[PDB]
């Protein structure tokens, strides 16, 4: 389960 | 096409109290997750923190360093997210930046706002005083003339100038402010103009300082 | 447990640079780098996440790599536009806080050496009835930014009383300042001439107004 930026935003899994 | 306009910045004295706010156009608030980072005076960028969407938790988490004195909050309706700020340290002083992000279609889109600068102090708000600085007699023979408005001896920052209620956009250069021994700022701003439209064309300077409620718009005559 | 990078950077125009970061297994080990560009004043802009892909609209001159604990952006054809601050920044497992690196400052050689035009207001007159004379002196369109400001009255040299600005960078990618002689309105009037004197790599134009 993939976050990313500073609102740690959902993107992918694996 | 995406805009994030974030307010409420200002002056508190330590101890006090102040809510920022960032309200998103361009974008669909629902799915977005909202940050905040912040940036003291000529330093680096610092993470305050962020609010989940609605279909998540809806919940915040929080740099440690103001874990407990800000709580981050959002308004759907609205599309607003807010930065509620007590028990402030001069250390919190910083220009605060919202992030609105989304994720449409595999791909990651993250926007910031242009910041609002909050100033915690016990030093009093003092507005400027709109002087217009006209050209000469010595410019006004040359084919262009400058001419300008000094926005003088005021505090905290920041001060907007446009000219003509902004339709005057171009030979526009706004200087950056000093900072004078007695803590206020300064500024100026001037147009370069045709010389021959002295005597025609009027030109107005419009000076906005919002911590002061001071709206000034001066004409610059001759 | 920081993101540590290198505090300045430099290249030619039309060439490519390689700005570093390194953190540790907790932060870009674990998840992932983004970067960000930031000319002052402005706010940062997003260039690059999860490691390697590119933000909405940004151009491809600018490419982003992550080898193991470290991680690398890169940017091509190199333009006056891109001198600005670059940060990393990654998600931290043991803080739990997005952290951003120190930042760099790049920089770009070659650009074009311009002299600095000079603007000099005297004082409004709606200013000497509340008797304060406060003179201006504009400075812009001038590259490098280092200049020295003198203030002149009569040939004498005026030392108080002046407040000068750090250069700062334009839309235009030169540099601005201004300078501002801080006079009652009495002195004002009890010289005949004032005169600015701006001075860049070595040559010095100078401007001047009397009462």
């Amino acid at each position: 389960r993939i976050h990313i930026g500073p609102g740690r935003a959902f993107y992918t899994t694996k | 096409e995406v805009h994030l306009v974030e307010s409420g910045g200002g002056l508190v004295q330590p101890g006090g109290s102040l809510r920022l706010s960032c309200e998103v156009s361009g974008l669909t608030f629902s799915n977005s997750w909202m940050s905040w980072v912040r940036q003291a005076p000529g330093k680096g960028l610092e993470w305050v923190g962020f609010i989940k969407t609605k279909a998540d938790g809806g919940t915040a988490a929080y740099a440690e360093s103001v874990k407990g004195r800000f709580t981050i909050s959002r308004d759907d309706s609205k599309n607003t997210v807010f930065l509620q700020m007590k028990s402030l340290k001069t250390e919190d002083t910083a220009v605060y930046y919202c992030q609105g992000a989304v994720v449409i279609s595999h791909e990651y889109i993250e926007i910031w706002g242009q910041g609002a600068l909050v100033t915690v102090s016990s030093a009093s708000t003092k507005g400027p005083s709109v002087f217009p600085l006209a050209p000469s007699s010595r410019s006004t023979s040359e084919s262009t003339a400058a001419l300008g408005c000094l926005v003088k001896d005021y505090f905290p920052e920041p001060v907007t100038v446009s000219w003509n209620s902004g339709s005057l956009t171009s030979g526009v250069h706004t200087f950056p402010a000093v900072l004078q021994s007695s803590g206020l700022y300064s500024l100026s701003s001037v147009v370069t103009v045709p010389s021959s439209s002295l005597g025609t064309q009027t030109y107005v300077c419009n000076v906005n300082h919002k911590p002061s409620n001071t709206k000034v718009d001066k004409r610059v005559e001759i | 447990s920081v993101l540590t990078q290198p505090p300045s950077a430099s290249e030619a125009a039309r060439k490519s640079v390689t700005i570093s970061c390194s953190g540790g297994s907790s932060n870009i080990g674990d998840d992932s780098v983004s970067w960000y560009q930031q000319v002052p004043g402005t706010a940062p802009k997003l260039l690059i996440y999860y490691n390697d892909r590119r933000a909405s609209g940004v151009s491809d001159r600018f490419s982003g790599s992550k080898s193991g604990t470290s991680a690398s952006l890169a940017i091509n054809g190199l333009q006056s536009e891109d001198e600005a601050d670059y940060y990393c920044a990654a998600w931290d497992d043991s803080l739990s806080a997005y952290i951003f690196g120190s930042g760099t400052r790049l920089t770009v050689l070659g650009q074009p050496k311009a002299s600095p035009t000079v603007t000099l207001f005297p004082p409004s007159s709606e200013e000497l009835q509340a008797n304060k004379a406060t003179l201006v002196c504009l400075i812009s369109d001038f590259y490098p930014g280092v200049v020295k400001v003198a203030w002149k009255a009569d040939g004498s040299a005026v030392n108080a009383g002046v407040e000068t600005t750090t250069p700062s960078k334009q839309s235009n990618n030169k540099y601005a300042a201004s300078s501002y002689l801080s006079l009652t309105s009495d002195q004002w009037k009890s010289h005949k001439s004032y005169s600015c004197q701006v001075t860049h790599e070595g040559s010095t134009v100078e401007k001047t107004v009397a009462p």
